């Protein structure tokens, strides 16, 4: 069989997809978070 | 071993030391 | 009222 | 006040059961019990 | 005083032309632009250049030359040693050389990149600083190193799970690598590094939603520990200590196949002093 | 209803010493602030200070018995010398000789109660102020792995010579040991996302620190007060990393990063751990069934000798 | 509060406190006589001292 | 104001009966004096 | 005032539980008596 | 105003076009079944 | 809060501090003869000097 | 007060019992007393 | 506060510092007495200089 | 004012007899010149 | 304060400091006599250099 | 002013004439030209 | 304040920092003798020259 | 104003000149170039 | 302040920094004279150079 | 204050002491000389 | 204070650093001097090159 074994998924490859999307989605919600509109202060009058 | 040429790349090794140390002593100089 | 920490504050 | 909402619910459904199909075919795939995939 | 700013204002107020690097040599800056979020310049388009060669390299050694679809069995190798520091094309480790070149070229355009845009917005030079740190470790494994020694073959393999046989096999020829100095330091400034990150993600964690003053967060890191650093201190000892970690970690690694050969030997002169040598009795001399 | 005077200032037990306080003028130079105490002491800090000094002097002790109670001999011979824990012969018992296994014992024992009240210090003085309890939950993080690596795979493995040794010298053999008895740990994937972790922990805190710095003279580090509105530094941190990366973050959601991103690498380092001897006895042999080792089939090994 | 409490011990309970504090006495004794029946047993079982 | 509080007492006495219960049963079932979970 | 009581009894119960644990371990360690032997 | 640009649409399109193009030559030269480039 | 404490002892003590005082050399003395009654059982049965 | 008798009583107390413990360990250990002898 | 004190020691103690001194005099000297008493026996049973 | 303060003058007198009591006593203990405590 | 320090030495003393200073070379006197005793008992018991 | 305090001169120079003594005290003990403390 | 320096040392020395000066001068004085008459005695006993 | 403090070079000639003196002594100590301290 | 040090001096000593270096000046005059005195009785001990 | 001088004086002092050691052990080390010989 | 020191390198060198640049080109000069006296001699000695 060119096939690994069972164990090779369970702590190989799914924690290894696990890892990325978690990535992903994390940046989205953060990039999400810090780009909306809140309180600031004016760049004009502050600078 | 050369001895020459491993001499100049310590030294470039050591230089890399350079800006850590300049951010250290600036800290130190601009706040008396 | 919207605060950066996504609390909201009257 | 509702405790939960729907999006959650479905979210998780649907990642919970992609993650338990593909682990399923491939145990199945490299147990040898069935021809299927086989040279 | 404060209100509500949808963050457009906010980009298009810092948006300056030309105050970059090739602004001040050349007098303009032939890429000065961006494209979707990112910003495009000199240094944009030689470090883009070379991560789309370096990948192309890479995955042509790896596919092809090599035979194999499995990307955690590849062994994208350098040289044999016994070539020097000579570059054939006619010979196996040629397409690693270029890859590695690439890869040179990318990182250094990225740290250049990175000073244009801190002189648009008018800021330190900490991130270069911090970042340079990391590009001369790049640079003393794979320059500094086999050019000391003397062939291109003691440069580090770039295969996913194979660069890892490289330390291993590094580390037992040079035994025991545990009491190497320069590494010992260098495992202490990382623990103390990911310690400092975790205290401070808690301290100002501890203290978000609430109505309370900022000094309470003093109080409670001067009731536990006796001492309470402030705000400029720890982001300041942050950057001091993360990038202090690899460099002392350059010399640990340079030293090795050049100066050193064996880091058990390295110690024995500690027991020859003449404070405390010949004093014991037994298994308790030397 | 915190009075923080008060609660800096009191007398007794539950109160503190160190007052009335100092300064230090190269601190006050280089980090910004050079006060020195008080100190708070209570039930939870003198537990604390008492056993875990009660541990050291168990091993200072057998040190010196080791060395003959001769203090030259101590002084040159201090950073190689150990107390180690009961050969493989013994199980688990503790009806061990004191020179061959009991005070590793004793003092392991002391050494689990001081770190366990010192928990309990953080919880409440955390709670004392008008803090969250972020700090506490931190520690549990990072004692899980301390509790496997002295507690729980010596007793899954069934002996207690499998916990390091209490020494300068005797860390880096356990190191070198455990990753030699268990196959080659470079094959741990567990091993691996802690690598993964810890890398990047300190690649986050460089970054962090550069960029707060470099924005500091409109006063960005001041960040409780940024976190309710933002002024010109957090403004042009954020623009910094989009306009490097695509992509930025803010004043608030950054030490969500940090907590995060530091508080993996123990969690992930226990399981490896703990999974290492009881389950997957060779990790080479593992990776091999699993296709994630390379061939290398005509190695060069003329770079591998002298 | 301070109600149910009696004289002698008024600085120093309350009326939760007192309460709590006759659950805990009960406690106890009645874990001490398991204890004793429990280390009985023991020795009948096997004895320790020898 | 109170010199001493009911409460920590209480919280100090059931940690350390714990403490004391868990070490010495295993303290007394590691020694292999008595004939307990034998195959 | 200078001395607190409760100062005094929480060290004195400490140190007191701390001594008795060391001398047990030490005993059981020592093997003079037989206790849990074999 | 509108769900998707049109702009974001070529620019991923030909991205992906041009990723599968390269990685397709690579695998079929790989792959020894045809006499493309061979001394 | 001075009145069960004595004339001597007031710069020192409490009424609550008094009592606790009282409860705690109450245990120390009961401890201290079970401890002689254990040294005692521990030499009959085998002594630890020779 | 140049002096404060609490910190003298707590240095004296905490000396003394390290002293103690310290000899009682050298005198075990150097084997020359029948004390605790399997 | 200083009335117990002796006038040469007034300006070092007061009357809790001076009752706590006492006491601590007391126990020091008992403790002398005892482990005179300890040494004696111990060099009866094997002396440790020869 | 004053240059040395008399507490911390007692106090650093006090340590450094003690740590030299401590390290002539095992010095002689050690060195196997006197007889004392012997096997 | 400086009342019972002599002239020569007020800028450096108070009467409690006085009062300290005096038991410390007190002390120090009967530790030196004491150790010129010991050491003339260890050498007349077995001299240590040859 | 003054450019040096008495007070740091004073704890300067005892600081290195003790150490300065061990120092020299250990390497003579070491040498063994001397009989001094031999068993 | 600075009575008794005399005139030249003024802008170095104090009252007390001159009495300190004056200890530590004998006791260096009183070191250094001592330290002649060990090594002359040392060199009488075995030399370390040859 | 000064391009150097006082105290710093007395400072630094100091440290430099008690650590050449340690310098010089061990290494000709260590060359067996004369008897001193044989036996 | 300025009043001791020379004329041509004046914008780097201050007035104790003049004494301060003076003794300086004389100890390292002394320890040259010693150093000279000890080399010239070393190479007449054993010469360093043949 | 500028920091051009103080900075090229002590570069400079450092230099020439680091220099001069490693000549002296370099030639020390050789034999060459007679100098400090058994 | 810009006196005694060149216009040309006023934007440089006060005064004081105008002293300390002599006093540090005088020691150059000298070492020198004292280098090549030593080269001579110790080429007399052993000649280096053959
Ligand atoms: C045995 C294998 C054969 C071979 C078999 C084939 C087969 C079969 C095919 C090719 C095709 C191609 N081969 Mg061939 N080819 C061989 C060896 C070569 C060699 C060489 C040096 O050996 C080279 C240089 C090439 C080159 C090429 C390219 C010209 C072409 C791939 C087009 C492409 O990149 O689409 C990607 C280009 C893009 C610009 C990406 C965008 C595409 C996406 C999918 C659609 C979006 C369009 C976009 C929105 C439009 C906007 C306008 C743009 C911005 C301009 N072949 C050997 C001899 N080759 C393909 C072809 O003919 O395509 C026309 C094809 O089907
Ligand atoms: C030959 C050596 C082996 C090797 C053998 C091992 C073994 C064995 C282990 C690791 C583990 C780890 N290895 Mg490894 N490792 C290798 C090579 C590497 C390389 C590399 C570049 O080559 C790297 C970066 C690493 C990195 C790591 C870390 C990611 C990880 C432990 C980090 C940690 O959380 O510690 C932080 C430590 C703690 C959090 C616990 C201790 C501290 C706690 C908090 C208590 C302290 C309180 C204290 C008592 C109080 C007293 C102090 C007072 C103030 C005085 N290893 C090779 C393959 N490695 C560990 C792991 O996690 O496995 C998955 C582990 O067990
Ligand atoms: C007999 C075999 C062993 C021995 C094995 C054990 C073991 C094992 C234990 C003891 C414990 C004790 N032994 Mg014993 N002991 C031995 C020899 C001795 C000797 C001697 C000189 O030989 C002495 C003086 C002692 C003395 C002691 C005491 C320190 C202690 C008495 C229990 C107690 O205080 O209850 C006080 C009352 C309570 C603790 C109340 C308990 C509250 C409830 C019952 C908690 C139970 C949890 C619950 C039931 C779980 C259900 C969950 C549901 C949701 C309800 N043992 C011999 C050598 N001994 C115990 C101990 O240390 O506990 C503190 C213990 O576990
Ligand atoms: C320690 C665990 C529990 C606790 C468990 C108990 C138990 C059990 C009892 C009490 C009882 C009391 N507790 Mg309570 N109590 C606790 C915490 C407190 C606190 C506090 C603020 O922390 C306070 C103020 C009190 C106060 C009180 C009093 C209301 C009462 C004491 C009666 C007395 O006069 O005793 C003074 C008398 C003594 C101290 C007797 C001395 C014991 C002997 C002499 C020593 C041990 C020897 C052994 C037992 C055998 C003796 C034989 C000898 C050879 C002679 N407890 C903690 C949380 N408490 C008692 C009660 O309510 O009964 C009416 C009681 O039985
Ligand atoms: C561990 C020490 C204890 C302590 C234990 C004692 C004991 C015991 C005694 C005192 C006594 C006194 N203590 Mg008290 N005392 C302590 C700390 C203090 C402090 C402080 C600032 O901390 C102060 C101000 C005092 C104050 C005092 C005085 C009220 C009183 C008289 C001292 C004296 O006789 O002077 C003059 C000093 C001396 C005469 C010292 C000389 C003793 C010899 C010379 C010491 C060398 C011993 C040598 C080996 C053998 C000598 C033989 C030679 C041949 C002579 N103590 C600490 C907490 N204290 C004494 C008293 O009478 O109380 C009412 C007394 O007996
Ligand atoms: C004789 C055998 C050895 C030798 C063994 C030693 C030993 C051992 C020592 C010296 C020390 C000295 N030796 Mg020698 N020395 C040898 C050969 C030499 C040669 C040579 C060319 O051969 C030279 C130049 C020297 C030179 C010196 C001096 C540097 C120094 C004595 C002066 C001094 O500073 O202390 C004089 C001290 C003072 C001026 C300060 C006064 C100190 C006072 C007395 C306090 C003492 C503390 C006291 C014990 C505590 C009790 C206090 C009461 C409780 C109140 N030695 C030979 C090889 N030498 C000593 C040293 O380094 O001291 C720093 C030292 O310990
Ligand atoms: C280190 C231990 C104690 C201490 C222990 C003693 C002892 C013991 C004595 C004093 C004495 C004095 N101490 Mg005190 N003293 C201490 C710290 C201080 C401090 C301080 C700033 O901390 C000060 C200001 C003082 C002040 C004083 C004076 C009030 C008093 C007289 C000094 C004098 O005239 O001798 C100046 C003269 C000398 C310094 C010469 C003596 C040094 C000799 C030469 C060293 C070798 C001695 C040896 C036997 C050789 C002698 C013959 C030689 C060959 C010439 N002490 C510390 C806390 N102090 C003395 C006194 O009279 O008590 C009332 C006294 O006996
Ligand atoms: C003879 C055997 C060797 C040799 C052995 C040495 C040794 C050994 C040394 C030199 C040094 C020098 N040699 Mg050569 N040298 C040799 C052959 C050569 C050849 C050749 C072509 O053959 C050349 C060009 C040189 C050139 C040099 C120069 C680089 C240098 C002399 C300049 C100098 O120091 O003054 C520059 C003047 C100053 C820097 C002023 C500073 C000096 C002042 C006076 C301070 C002195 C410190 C003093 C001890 C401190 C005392 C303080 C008081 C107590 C207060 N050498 C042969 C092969 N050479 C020296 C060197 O590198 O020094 C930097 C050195 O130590
Ligand atoms: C090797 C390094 C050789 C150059 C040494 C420079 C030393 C002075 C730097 C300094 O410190 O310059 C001071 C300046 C400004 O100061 P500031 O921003 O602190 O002022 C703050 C005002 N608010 O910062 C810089 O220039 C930053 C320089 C960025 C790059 C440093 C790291 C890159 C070099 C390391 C090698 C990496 C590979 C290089 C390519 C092969
Ligand atoms: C710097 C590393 C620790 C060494 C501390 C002692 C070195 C001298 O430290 C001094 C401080 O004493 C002085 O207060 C500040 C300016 O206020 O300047 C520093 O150089
Ligand atoms: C981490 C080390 C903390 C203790 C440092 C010990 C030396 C401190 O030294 C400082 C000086 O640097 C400072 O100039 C003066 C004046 O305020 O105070 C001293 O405590
Ligand atoms: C309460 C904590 C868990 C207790 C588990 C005890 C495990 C005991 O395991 C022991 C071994 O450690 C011992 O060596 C042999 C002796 O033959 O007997 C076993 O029962
Ligand atoms: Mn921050």
């Amino acid at each position: 069989s060119p096939w690994p074994v069972w164990s090779g998924y369970a702590l190989c490859f799914v924690p290894l997809a696990a890892v990325i999307l978690g990535f992903i989605i994390a940046a989205r919600f953060t990039d999400k978070q810090a780009t909306s509109a809140y309180l600031r202060l004016d760049p004009a009058k502050a600078n | 071993m050369n001895w020459i040429v491993a001499t100049f790349m310590l030294m470039f090794v050591l230089v890399a030391f350079l800006p850590l140390v300049v951010s250290l002593a600036y800290t130190w100089v601009t706040n008396p | 009222a919207a605060a950066p920490a996504g609390a909201a504050a009257a | 006040d509702r405790p939960f909402e729907f999006r959650t619910s479905v979210v998780v459904s649907t990642l919970l059961g992609l993650v338990m199909a593909l682990l399923i075919h491939f145990v199945v795939l490299s147990s040898g019990a069935f021809n299927w995939l086989r040279a | 005083s404060a209100e509500v700013i949808p963050f457009s204002i906010i980009e298009e107020f810092y948006k300056r032309p030309g105050k970059t690097l090739a602004a001040r040599f050349f007098g303009v800056d032939p890429f000065d632009f961006w494209i979707g979020r990112f910003y495009v310049g000199l240094f944009g388009a030689i470090s883009i250049i070379g991560i789309i060669l370096g990948v192309a390299f890479y995955l042509y050694e790896g596919v092809v030359n090599e035979g194999t679809l499995n990307i955690l069995a590849m062994r994208i190798e350098p040289p044999p040693v016994s070539q020097g520091l000579n570059v054939d094309p006619a010979q196996p480790g040629f397409f690693w050389f270029l890859t590695m070149v690439a890869a040179t070229i990318a990182f250094v355009g990225w740290l250049l990149r990175q000073i244009d845009i801190s002189l648009k917005l008018d800021m330190g030079m900490e991130v270069p600083i911090a970042f340079g740190a990391v590009v001369s470790s790049w640079i003393t494994l794979q320059w500094l190193r086999p050019i000391a020694m003397g062939a291109w073959g003691h440069g580090f393999p770039l295969g996913i799970t194979h660069h890892l046989d490289w330390v291993s096999n590094i580390g037992y020829q040079y035994y025991n690598f545990f009491y190497n100095p320069f590494h010992a330091i260098g495992i202490t400034l990382l623990f103390a590094s990911t310690l400092f990150l975790h205290m401070h993600g808690s301290a100002v964690l501890s203290e978000a939603k609430r109505n309370i003053s900022d000094q309470n967060i003093h109080v409670f890191w001067r009731n536990i520990l006796g001492y309470s650093i402030g705000e400029i201190g720890i982001h300041r000892v942050a950057f001091w200590t993360g990038a202090a970690s690899v460099l002392f970690s350059n010399l640990c690694i340079f030293l090795s196949g050049t100066f050193v050969k064996d880091w058990n030997a390295f110690w024995g002169f500690w027991d020859k002093m003449p404070i405390w040598n010949g004093v014991g009795q037994g298994a308790l001399v030397a | 209803p915190i009075d923080l005077h008060d609660e800096e200032y009191r007398d007794g037990l539950e109160g503190t010493i160190a007052k009335p306080p100092g300064h230090v003028g190269w601190m006050q130079r280089l980090l910004g602030e050079g006060q020195v105490g008080p100190i708070y002491v209570g039930l939870w800090g003198v537990i604390s200070f008492i056993t875990f000094f009660a541990s050291a002097f168990i091993i200072l002790v057998d040190y010196g018995r080791q060395v003959g109670w001769n203090p030259i001999i101590y002084l040159r011979e201090f950073w190689n010398l150990a107390v180690y824990p009961p050969p493989t012969e013994y199980g688990l018992s503790w009806n061990v000789p004191w020179d061959k296994g009991g005070a590793w014992l004793a003092a392991t024992f002391f050494l689990h109660i001081s770190v366990l009240t010192w928990w309990a210090r953080l919880y409440t003085r955390a709670k004392a102020t008008g803090v969250g309890t972020q700090l506490a939950w931190g520690f549990a993080s990072a004692l899980s792995l301390y509790f496997v690596i002295y507690l729980f795979h010596p007793l899954a493995l069934g002996n207690w010579s499998a916990a390091p040794g209490h020494g300068f010298r005797a860390i880096l053999d356990w190191t070198n040991y455990v990753s030699i008895h268990w196959g080659n740990f470079y094959y741990n994937p567990f091993h691996m996302l802690s690598i993964f972790f810890l890398l990047g922990s300190t690649l986050l805190l460089a970054m962090h620190g550069a960029t707060i710095v470099a924005t500091s003279k409109w006063k960005s580090e001041m960040e409780f007060t940024e976190m309710m509105a933002e002024g010109p530094g957090t403004q042009r941190a954020q623009l910094f990393w989009r306009w490097v990366m695509g992509w930025n973050a803010n004043s608030y959601n950054i030490h969500i990063w940090a907590w995060w991103f530091a508080a993996f690498t123990a969690i992930t380092g226990a399981i490896g751990l703990f999974l290492s001897g009881t389950l997957v006895p060779d990790w080479y042999a593992w990776g091999e069934t699993a296709k994630i080792v390379a061939p290398w089939p005509n190695p060069d090994w003329a770079q591998y000798v002298f | 509060q301070n109600d149910l409490v009696p004289d002698q011990w008024k600085p120093l309970f309350n009326n939760a406190e007192w309460l709590v504090h006759d659950i805990v006495v009960k406690t106890i004794y009645g874990g001490l006589i398991i204890a004793v029946i429990a280390h009985v047993l023991c020795w009948a079982w096997t004895p320790w001292i020898r």
